[PDB]
């Protein structure tokens, strides 16, 4: 009953609040983990991630994420959990 | 000192902050006065620090001046 | 004790030590908060030279003391 | 309250009265002191006219000569207007 | 002109809820504020008195900004009288929060003060009806001006001399 009432009220969860580490956790050669191009292809860096996240009811709750680039773009992507993509 | 002493023991934190909206009979400025009690309203998300943290902070305050005396909020 | 009447002093500061600390930070009260436009009030009421009174140059000379020290650690 | 007076000999001569007196009863004194540098201090860097940068400067000097236990921790402060000047 | 009097009678006939709209129009008025003679610079920082004189304490991130745009426009051409009021109406407005930067209208004053007293003095008068208004700010900052006032009270004449003196009183 009380985790059942508590999990619906964090519709954001706050990066240190769940990793001290992610505050460190940058200026990493290791691209957007969705760009690949075999020859011609511009180096992407990652920069940053803001604090805040959010989540969607949908009995899985996934977590929206997005990340600071070099190139100025936010790139957005979300994360699932407890099912095989 | 006639050594008649009205000790206190008992305390009542009312803490009437409903973090987020305004009463509408006091216009605001867009930044305003929002820390309480040296613990920030935005570094927690919405009732994390309504009372829970606020009256922690202010109750292990007020334990400064008479840690005889109990204190529920 | 230099400002107020003997039988005040003795009913706000010698009896309990929860409201004598009280009213020693609502000394301090009385001197900040009029710096920003209000002014406290006390329900025995207090006379005004605690907001005029020439000891508080010490206690500022002393947080410049300590406060050196803290900036040179 | 006759370090504000209308001659300058006034003011240099208390001023030296009041640093003779510093070791005397300086519960009494030494805060005093510092809120007269302090006020100087100010009106050294505020104030735009030759006459009274002339009386602040030389007022200062009697002041540190004739007195030395305000002295040494506001060093800084004293040299961060003097210097640039 | 027209341009900038649509404004003002739109949130002078309106009041306190397009406020909003404070983050777009000061930005939208120093740019008109850096090029443009002299001859309009009076209607303009009258207009400005008048948004003040409406809304109170919205202005607080830009008050930096008005005193930059005086700073930087402070001769003897633009219009003394309208500055001073310019002031007066901010510090009105304000009330309270003027600590952060009284030494810069207070040196303002002591130019105003040294510069012109022609005419009556009209503008010593209106200065000294304006220094009585700031009340008890001036708790750590009385040591510049209240040596003037002493001295302008036997070294000028008898029109504004009773005024300094009632400066003096009243502070």
């Amino acid at each position: 009953r009380k985790i059942g009432k508590q999990l619906p009220q964090l519709q954001t969860l706050e990066l240190q609040h769940v990793s001290p580490k992610l505050l460190s956790a940058h200026d990493l050669e290791l691209a957007v983990p969705g760009t690949r191009a075999s020859g011609g292809k511009p180096i992407v860096k990652i920069s940053k991630f803001e604090p805040v996240f959010s989540v969607i009811s949908s009995k899985q709750r996934p977590r929206k994420f997005c990340i600071k680039g070099s190139d100025g773009k936010d790139y957005k992507y979300v994360l699932k959990g407890h099912e095989d993509i | 000192i006639m050594k008649d002493r009205q000790k206190t023991v008992s305390a009542a934190l009312l803490l009437c902050l409903n973090l987020g909206v305004d009463p509408p009979d006091v216009m605001k400025t867009h930044p305003c006065a929002r820390v309480e009690a040296w613990v920030d309203p935005l570094n927690f998300q919405d009732s994390k620090k309504a009372i829970e943290q606020i009256g922690k902070n202010l109750q292990a305050q007020y334990e400064t001046l008479s840690l005889r005396t109990r204190y529920k909020q | 004790w230099t400002s107020l009447p003997r039988p005040l002093f003795k009913k706000l500061f010698r009896h309990d030590l929860m409201i004598a600390a009280l009213f020693r930070n609502f000394l301090l009260a009385k001197r900040i908060m009029p710096w920003y436009n209000c002014h406290p009030v006390s329900d025995p009421e207090l006379p005004d030279s605690i907001t005029t009174h020439p000891m508080w140059k010490s206690w500022d000379l002393a947080m410049d003391e300590v406060l050196t020290k803290i900036v040179i650690d | 309250m006759a370090l504000n007076d209308e001659i300058f000999g006034i003011q240099l001569e208390a001023i030296k009265i009041i640093g003779r007196l510093s070791s005397v009863n300086p519960a009494y004194v030494v805060p005093s002191l510092r809120k007269t540098l302090l006020e100087l201090l100010t009106q050294l860097k505020f104030s735009n006219m030759p006459k009274k940068k002339e009386e602040s400067a030389t007022l200062l000097c009697t002041l540190i000569n004739s007195s030395d236990e305000v002295a040494k921790p506001y060093i800084d402060p004293i040299l961060d207007v003097i210097l640039p000047k | 002109t027209a341009a900038i009097q649509a404004i003002m009678h739109i949130f002078q006939n309106l009041g306190l809820r397009c406020v909003s709209f404070l983050d777009q129009i000061i930005p939208g008025i120093i740019l008109v504020m850096r090029s443009c003679p002299p001859s309009q610079l009076d209607f303009y920082f009258q207009q400005l008195g008048s948004l003040i004189s409406i809304v109170k304490q919205h202005i607080r991130p830009h008050v930096e900004k008005i005193y930059g745009v005086i700073r930087e426009f402070f001769p003897i051409i633009k219009l003394q009288i309208t500055i001073i009021s310019v002031i007066e109406s901010i510090s009105k407005a304000l009330e309270g929060e003027f600590k952060r930067f009284v030494p810069e209208t207070l040196t303002f004053f002591l130019d105003i003060l040294e510069n012109d007293q022609s005419n009556k003095r009209i503008v010593p008068i209106r200065i000294l009806k304006s220094l009585v208004t700031f009340g008890p700010n001036l708790e750590d900052y009385s040591h510049l001006i209240m040596p003037i006032v002493v001295r302008m009270t036997e070294y000028s004449a008898g029109s504004l001399k009773k005024i300094s003196i009632i400066t003096l009183g009243r502070l």
